RNA sequence: GAGGACCGAACCGACUAAUGUUGAAAAAUUAGCGGAUGACUUGUGGCUGGGGGUGAAAGGCCAAUCAAACCGGGAGAUAGC
RNA sequence: CGCUCGCCGGAAGACCAAGGGUUCCUGUCCAACGUUAAUCGGGGCAGGGUGAGUCGACCCCUAAGGCGAGGCCGAAAGGCGUAGUCGAUGGGAAACAGGUUAAUAUUCCUGUACUUGGUGUUACUGCGAAGGGGGGACGGAGAAGGCUAUGUUGGCCGGGCGACGGUUGUCCCGGUUUAAGCGUGUAGGCUGGUUUUCCAGGCAAAUCCGGAAAAUCAAGGCUGAGGCGUGAUGACGAGGCACUACGGUGCUGAAGCAACAAAUGCCCUGCUUCCAGGAAAAGCCUCUAAGCAUCAGGUAACAUCAAAUCGUACCCCAAACCGACACAGGUGGUCAGGUAGAGAAUACCAAGGCGCUUGAGAGAACUCGGGUGAAGGAACUAGGCAAAAUGGUGCCGUAACUUCGGGAGAAGGCACGCUGAUAUGUAGGUGAGGUCCCUCGCGGAUGGAGCUGAAAUCAGUCGAAGAUACCAGCUGGCUGCAACUGUUUAUUAAAAACACAGCACUGUGCAAACACGAAAGUGGACGUAUACGGUGUGACGCCUGCCCGGUGCCGGAAGGUUAAUU
């Protein structure tokens, strides 16, 4: 549910918060967790090589089986959770063996929900087949790019991907984007979207909120001298000239894919 | 007022001590350095 | 077994105060200047043999040594170790 | 019993005035002043290095040094002054 | 040295870490040092002083990070990193009370404890890891209850009968303390228990964890402050007595109870709730593999041995650390008494610590820091700068506007001390004896002695004044700018600047764009278009018109021109 905040403070007023009375309360399932440290942005030569990343909340890392290889053994769904880690919500499984895992929670999957994986699972929303095997015109999510790889392409909430054809050893894909893009048959999807669809619809209300989720303040560059960046300078509020990264690149159009290896996959680009 | 000097022994050691400058090929230089100076004392290594 | 040899070097000498004094004459205790790298054992091993006093328990602590001037020059005495060695009741040294 | 909520000490700041200006102090004292559960504050340790860092951006800060740190060297640079 | 006076007392007291390194104690000296003198000193000289199985380090274990055999990469130097190995600021065994030195003490002594390990007997016995599982193991806020530290009063014991009216009493002063350990298991918190059968999971195995199905029982287990008992016929103890080398020593020693109040400490790593969703590894428990078989090994009791080494003095909001100084500065952690008070504010005090290392006079101008002011009351001035003023609690009452939360403590006003009564002390809190029950205990019910105790009303009463001191909002009206809380020019600028939630454009299909990097790689991200980067705008409301000629970006590729090459 998307509930607004009364305004009984000025950093209140304009909350939105995603309220979901069937996450999981407790804690999560320990032998799925491992720690995962922050960066700050910085890499190994301990320079900042992203900007505005730092602070914010500790975050353990939820192990998620984007594979969904553990074929013909039937789980069922114990409960829906929080996961810091990302967009969507997760699910911990239980399969008939006795082995617990998490996967990406699809719209509409509730607790006592039964799934299946492989080529004879049946065609049901989170249940993984290789896209020879799921019917043109599908809906599908957390979509392999190399048979076995694992999902790469549709995981973020509300997400979802087209399979529009199916010619050879090979499908077509409406993505997100809008790309139409071909990928290997043998490749994986699970069924339905992402689940958790209303998370675009959140406001976070104050400042304070982008620094929990670890985001640093943005600074203009034409607010800065000349010396820090191309748009620096000016006695009052001047600009006169054509818009660019702090690397001098241009930042309103210029197209910066260069992948010929790749360019062979792309049927039609996102525009 | 809170001035520059605010003393630690263990970052004195770590930043300047001996096995700090034996770690690398300029640190042996500085060692090498003061040793024909004739330096008495060649490192902060208390 | 700790070699006579060792013994015979770990002892240094008696140690002369008013401390030293009380320690004997109220808990049977004496008081010993001993090598620096000596240890408990060593010298309950060293007063045993050497002395022919039956130990109960050594006690160990390090003096560390003096700045002194001598004719504008500055030195440093040594750093030593003292032990308070606690002898068996009815023992006598 | 929520909150970058409210009054207010510690704690963190630094809006006004007087003093001080060979100072008690190479930035303070005194009376007042702002925040005070947070984008808070603090201890210990770590990482980023000079056309480089870091910067809620003042060319700010990087050891009382910053429109290019400090130390040593080219070095007795050159100086129609 | 003494008596008095004054000052701090959430410190100007006590104790640590850090940093320093003999500054500590005793004797002796006064050249220099000490902003004066100095017989004194953190000064000179000499001697002394730091005692540990349990405190800390070392040690086992890891975080960020560092290094890193091979390895990958780079003219060389070197860069990155795998197996590993380091690295606390975090996880990991155990000691308390009393006494003692001029100077150390949880270290010495007295008394009473505890932990880990090696050996050797005795009895029983499936042990075995570099592997599996459990555990360790974790957030913010809030709310109570049960407690203790601690305080107050009474009782008790000892002492007293007052320099000036009174003081044998409902009077005055002091004391009324006791640990770890061991035993017990309470307020409370969590969890159904037990036994069989089977199984695609836990890289092999597993009796362990996970999963499935039955039977049976319903109370079993885990955790837990405090209290109580013991420790303790002990220790300590007001004071008294006797010597003093008049600093202090030696001997003895009464009472040693209760009620009430009560933490920010404990139960509580709990409970409730929220979203921003809250380390790791070992110690520890358990499972088996290879392997070992009346052996080794394991479990328990007993005995015996071992627990090394280094630190331990002293300062630590400071004259000993960082500030060139015996410098109005700076410096993390712990302790937290009385009266008033909401309080760790504030005033006065306790324990305890201090009067700040030039003094003596005088009582001009002027400067500094303060007090009061006739009449006037902003006339001052760039400007009410500074000053003056307001200031508490309860109640009454409170406009426009508004995003319906606010505005608001709007504004404005009334009451307030003390005494008596209601009521020899009330409502409330706490709660003994007694009685009853019981599945008999740290139990339940009743019962209310004792203790503690607001607030109100009525009547009276003193002063100029009862929120009397300290403490403690000035208020209202119009308007510019920025939505707001935040940030900034350390040291002349705190703002209308920066940021900000929200908005838009745009790039980016993942070996992403992008960024650091001759590279290997790393960040982006263990993310995947509801995502990530870049740019502008800057809550919200109503909105955001026309121009593509110029410059850029995006698309096109028929033609013209055009590089190396030939
Ligand atoms: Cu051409
Ligand atoms: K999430
Ligand atoms: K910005
Ligand atoms: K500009
Ligand atoms: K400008
Ligand atoms: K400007
Ligand atoms: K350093
Ligand atoms: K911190
Ligand atoms: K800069
Ligand atoms: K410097
Ligand atoms: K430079
Ligand atoms: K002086
Ligand atoms: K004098
Ligand atoms: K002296
Ligand atoms: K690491
Ligand atoms: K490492
Ligand atoms: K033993
Ligand atoms: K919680
Ligand atoms: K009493
Ligand atoms: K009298
Ligand atoms: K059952
Ligand atoms: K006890
Ligand atoms: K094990
Ligand atoms: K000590
Ligand atoms: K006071
Ligand atoms: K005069
Ligand atoms: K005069
Ligand atoms: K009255
Ligand atoms: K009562
Ligand atoms: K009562
Ligand atoms: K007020
Ligand atoms: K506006
Ligand atoms: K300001
Ligand atoms: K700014
Ligand atoms: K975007
Ligand atoms: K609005
Ligand atoms: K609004
Ligand atoms: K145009
Ligand atoms: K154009
Ligand atoms: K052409
Ligand atoms: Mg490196
Ligand atoms: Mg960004
Ligand atoms: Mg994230
Ligand atoms: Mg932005
Ligand atoms: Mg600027
Ligand atoms: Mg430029
Ligand atoms: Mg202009
Ligand atoms: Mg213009
Ligand atoms: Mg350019
Ligand atoms: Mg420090
Ligand atoms: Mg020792
Ligand atoms: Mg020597
Ligand atoms: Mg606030
Ligand atoms: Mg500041
Ligand atoms: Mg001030
Ligand atoms: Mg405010
Ligand atoms: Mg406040
Ligand atoms: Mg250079
Ligand atoms: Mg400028
Ligand atoms: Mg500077
Ligand atoms: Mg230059
Ligand atoms: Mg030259
Ligand atoms: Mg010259
Ligand atoms: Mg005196
Ligand atoms: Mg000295
Ligand atoms: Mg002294
Ligand atoms: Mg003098
Ligand atoms: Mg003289
Ligand atoms: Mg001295
Ligand atoms: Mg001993
Ligand atoms: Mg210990
Ligand atoms: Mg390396
Ligand atoms: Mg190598
Ligand atoms: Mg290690
Ligand atoms: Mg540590
Ligand atoms: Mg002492
Ligand atoms: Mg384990
Ligand atoms: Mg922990
Ligand atoms: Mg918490
Ligand atoms: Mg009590
Ligand atoms: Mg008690
Ligand atoms: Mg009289
Ligand atoms: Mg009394
Ligand atoms: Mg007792
Ligand atoms: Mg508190
Ligand atoms: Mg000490
Ligand atoms: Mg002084
Ligand atoms: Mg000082
Ligand atoms: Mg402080
Ligand atoms: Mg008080
Ligand atoms: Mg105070
Ligand atoms: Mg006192
Ligand atoms: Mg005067
Ligand atoms: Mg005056
Ligand atoms: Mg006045
Ligand atoms: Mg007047
Ligand atoms: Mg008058
Ligand atoms: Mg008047
Ligand atoms: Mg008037
Ligand atoms: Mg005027
Ligand atoms: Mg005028
Ligand atoms: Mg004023
Ligand atoms: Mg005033
Ligand atoms: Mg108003
Ligand atoms: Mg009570
Ligand atoms: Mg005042
Ligand atoms: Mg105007
Ligand atoms: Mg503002
Ligand atoms: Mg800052
Ligand atoms: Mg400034
Ligand atoms: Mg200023
Ligand atoms: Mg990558
Ligand atoms: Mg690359
Ligand atoms: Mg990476
Ligand atoms: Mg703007
Ligand atoms: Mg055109
Ligand atoms: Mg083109």
């Amino acid at each position: 549910a998307v509930v607004k905040c009364k305004p009984t403070s000025p950093g209140r007023r304009h909350v939105v918060k995603v309220v979901n009375p069937e996450l999981h309360k407790g804690k999560p399932f320990a032998p799925l967790l491992e720690k995962n440290s922050k960066s700050g942005g910085r890499n190994n030569n301990g320079r900042i090589t992203t900007r505005h990343i730092g602070g914010g909340h500790k975050q353990a890392y939820r192990i998620v089986d984007f594979k969904r290889n553990k074929d013909g053994i039937p789980a069922v769904v114990e409960r829906l959770e929080y996961d810091p880690n990302r967009s969507a919500n997760i699910a911990l499984v239980l399969y008939k063996d006795g082995e617990r895992r998490y996967i990406l929670a699809p719209k509409g999957l509730k607790a006592g929900d039964q799934i299946q994986s492989g080529v004879d699972a049946a065609i049901k929303p989170g249940n993984t087949l290789p896209m020879r095997n799921i019917p043109v015109g599908s809906t599908v999510h957390n979509v392999e790019m190399k048979p076995g790889k694992g999902g790469q392409l549709a995981r973020s909430a509300g997400t979802y991907v087209q399979i529009v054809a199916r010619d050879g050893a090979y499908v077509t894909l409406r993505l997100r984007s809008g790309e139409m893009r071909k990928v290997e048959a043998d490749c994986r999807a699970t069924l339905g979207e992402v689940g958790n669809a209303e998370h675009m619809l959140r406001v976070l209300g104050k400042a304070g909120a982008a620094r929990w989720r670890g985001v640093r303040p943005t600074v203009r560059g034409t607010a800065m001298n000349p010396v820090d960046h191309p748009h620096g300078g000016g006695e009052g509020r001047n600009f006169g000239k054509h818009p660019v990264t702090p690397w001098g690149v241009q930042t309103k159009g210029k197209k910066t894919r260069s992948n010929k290896r790749t360019d062979k996959f792309i049927v039609r680009r996102r525009s | 007022m809170k001035r520059t000097f605010q003393p630690s022994v263990l970052k004195r050691n770590r930043s300047h001590g001996f096995r700090a400058r034996m770690a690398t090929k300029n640190g042996r230089q500085v060692l090498a350095r003061r040793r024909a100076k004739g330096r008495a004392r060649l490192t902060v290594s208390k | 077994m700790i070699r006579e040899e060792r013994l015979l070097k770990v002892l240094r000498a008696p140690h002369v105060s008013e401390k030293a004094s009380t320690a004997m004459e109220k808990s049977n205790t004496i008081v010993l200047k001993v090598a620096k790298d000596a240890t408990k054992a060593e010298i309950k091993a060293a007063v045993q043999k050497l002395f022919e006093v039956e130990v109960e328990v050594v006690n160990t602590l390090v003096v560390k040594g003096k700045v002194k001037r001598h004719g504008q020059r500055i030195g440093r005495r040594s750093d030593w170790k003292k032990a308070y060695v606690t002898l068996k009741e009815g023992q006598n040294l």
